[PDB]
RNA sequence: GAUUGACCCUU
RNA sequence: CGCGGGGUGGAGCAGCCCGGUAGCUCGUCGGGCUGUCAACCCGAAGGUCGUCGGUUCAAAUCCGGCCCCCGCAACCA
RNA sequence: CGCGGGGUGGAGCAGCCCGGUAGCUCGUCGGGCUAGGAACCCGAAGGUCGUCGGUUCAAAUCCGGCCCCCGCAACCA
RNA sequence: AAGACAUUGUCAGGUGGGGAGUUUGGCUGGGGCGGCACAUCUGUUAAACGAUAACGCAGAUGUCCUAAGGGGGGCUCAUGGAGAACAGAAAUCUCCAGUAGAACAAAAGGGUAAAAGCCCCCUUGAUUUUGAUUUUCAGUGUGAAUACAAACCAUGAAAGUGUGGCCUAUCGAUCCUUUAGUCCCUCGGAAUUUGAGGCUAGAGGUGCCAGAAAAGUUACCACAGGGAUAACUGGCUUGUGGCAGUCAAGCGUUCAUAGCGACAUUGCUUUUUGAUUCUUCGAUGUCGGCUCUUCCUAUCAUACCGAAGCAGAAUUCGGUAAG
RNA sequence: UGACAUUGUGAAGAGACAUAGAGGGCUACCUUUAUAGUUUCU
RNA sequence: UGAUUUCUGCCCAGUGCUCUGAAUGUCAAAGUGAAGAAAUUCAACCAAGCGCGGGUAAACGGCGGGAGUAACUAUGACUC
RNA sequence: AACUGGCGAUGCGGGAUGAACCGAACGUAGAGUUAAGGUGCCGGAAUACACGCUCAUCAGACACCACAAAAGGUGUUAGUU
RNA sequence: CGAAUUUGGGUAUAGGGGCGAAAGACUAAUCGAACCAUCUAGUAGCUGGUUCCUGCCGAAGUUUCCCUCAGGAUAGCAGAA
């Protein structure tokens, strides 16, 4: 699936309040940071004895993970988030579709 | 000839080792039943030669 | 599992050497001072079987 | 001192 | 678990650590010495180096999204 | 007597998922040295597809009036 | 001898079935193997409201699309006929018919003609906030969808349309992490500031799809149970096995029926084997043989008969017949 | 197996932090000199 | 493994055992260097192991299928 | 698996017997009348009345239900040209 | 049946231990982990039992979810106020 990297669409930066420009990226997870409390607490419960103490999933079963876009509104640099349907390729780049062609 | 409680090479509806009998020299009391730390095997073509 | 035979030769019950009928420890002559600075003549009494 | 192996028919 | 030199023929290969684009066998196309018979020696099919951007003297060689190969059994939402 | 393989040309018979009437099988006027001879083609076929029919794409097989086993009933606890 | 090295203490990384603790799905014509009927969607079963089962039938889903979303405009599709020069049944094809016999991402069913199809122009409503509603439903959730409100936009001349895909499927809790937003609240003796914790919306996933973190073996075995459930008998059924009819195309040199008998078709206790799971799992002792009694007749022999393709002998087909 | 402690006293070589002189037409990994915060093993 | 006798074939790809380190590899705690005001965040590397590489089957174990070759039907010593 | 009615959970009269069929549902008694089913005897109740059919050297005998078929017969009875 | 013989007494080995010319054998009639006491009245969605009378009312085996299928929650059916 192809999706511009540019897009008019409403921004609730209490600047722009309307449609406005926004450049789009894709979103990316972040690194999951030491001292956040949970980890804190996973790692003060698997310290000792007794092993893993908590569950570690296996029985994994989806193929494809939903996509985020991030809209950086170009006016205010208002940032939003928005998720598409479940895709196994997704494309930023704009090489657009062409109709009268041949292959 | 054992049973599998009786020694690592015990058991089976066969007498057989079933696993390698060549055993490491970081194995443990209880495991070291074999051949320990074996650098080979089987019949040698050759003298002591000192 | 269990305890296997050559971990229960370490505990030393059945497994102690039988020492009854042997002569003695084969251990040689102190090294005092002849044995380092002269020599010492000793003389061969008997010659024994060790069981 | 290399690699040259083979060759269906009569006195 | 931010994946390790690597994708070079119908079947296998590294040449490259500052710029010369190209080959070893078989299955082949053809040429003869020995008089002639496999081996014996010489040119050719698959290489536009898997859409792409950079150096306007040289990107198959060095980088940045990807695709059925994976032992990095490397404190694993 | 298993919805499963067969009666595959004179033997021996491999593709069996469309028969210009060869589904494959040494010789015989003749291809270069003809000194007779020594590998390969045809003017010779006892399948006129095991036989009476035509729902007959030219059928005479994929329907039937004859026999058995190449992984044929291992079942009884 | 040896020497600040071994040793010893602590921490850290390997190795470690030698040992320890656990676990090793469900449905299911027993269980296992297979399959998924486990979350779903189309048509039918389904018996003209709705609902409705089976490991019923025919299939499909975990995707795909910056257009294959939204608006406007123009045009009309499949196919058949007469057609050009190579050129042909299937290029290039001008007209005439053409109710959709085309196409609409995919399965199926519905739907659609100055369109929902095919071209062209513009575009990002696939946007924001939060509510209400329909389906499954407990009227809980999840998923999907419907009609508005308040905005901000696109498109069109406009009316209007648009809150993703023409409709019916295409999916995900708590906890944790992570991102976006106010830069809003808190760190509890006043706070530069960093860090951390909260508030609202997404994402990382549980496909056993209301979501455990999980390998075997036991013929050495154990316990709680179960006839809710298999391995005998018995019971219903009789596909299959066995036996018996009806009709006669033919065989029997002639000649359907002495003896047979195809293609069909009607049946008979269960001596087969299945199918089922009603009884029995706080146990009905199991294969065969030996032994012994009895019963059935669908009669091998013996008694007496009928019929022959019965000259005689030997046979064959039947009747009464189980003494 | 490593680090730290037990643990105390002396010896040649290997990395940066040349402020500088040996190389090839708005220039490569590159052998090598004062070694006065530094290195462990042979 | 199981007296004598006679022999004990081929295979180190796999799993295991063993062995130098030639190693753009991976690589903990401690230690070090940038930053920060500091908690902290980033970078190499003498650890062992794992990799890589060699050896080893009287270690565990394994010892197939094709293509071509000749005149009873086969038929393959031979070559891939 | 169907709009249902029942058994379970329910006795009673009948189907000889039977969870489910038919009749009918239940306090303790007494008279009358019935349902379903029956009236030769067992057994309460007509060896009633009326018209036929049937004779079986395996008759038949009343639903659920405890079975019989195709094909036949100058057995006998009744029915078109 | 002259020895890898048989046996008395003493002695050693103790339970995830011993001992085993190996059968999971033997370890006080107990062995694929002995016996004793305790934790412990261990847990059991499973089996069994569950004690007086009369009166009135009176079901369900279905829905949704559940490692859910011999169980539970939920709705339904029922009682009482």
């Amino acid at each position: 699936v192809n999706v511009p990297k540019t897009r008019k669409t409403y921004c609730k930066g209490k600047t722009c309040r309307k449609h406005t420009q926004h450049k789009v990226t894709q979103y990316k997870a972040g690194k999951a940071s030491l001292f956040a409390q949970g980890k804190r607490r996973y790692d003060r419960k698997q310290s000792g004895f007794g092993g893993q103490t908590k569950p570690v999933f296996h029985k994994k079963a989806k193929t494809t993970k939903k996509v985020v876009l991030r809209l950086e509104c170009v006016k205010c640099k208002t940032r939003a988030q928005l998720t598409l349907k479940r895709c196994k390729h997704f494309e930023l780049g704009g090489e657009k579709k062409q109709k009268g062609q041949a292959l | 000839a054992m049973n599998p409680v009786d020694h690592p090479h015990g058991g089976g509806n066969h007498q057989h080792i079933g696993k390698a009998s060549t055993i490491s020299r970081g194995a443990v009391s209880g495991q070291k039943a074999g051949l320990i730390a074996a650098r080979r095997t089987g019949l040698l073509r050759g003298s002591q030669k000192t | 599992g269990r305890v296997i035979r050559n971990q229960r030769k370490g505990a030393g019950s059945i497994f102690t050497s039988h020492t009854r009928l042997r002569q003695g420890a084969a251990k040689l002559r102190t090294l005092d001072y002849a044995e380092r600075h002269g020599y010492i003549r000793g003389i061969v009494k008997q010659i024994v079987h060790d069981s």
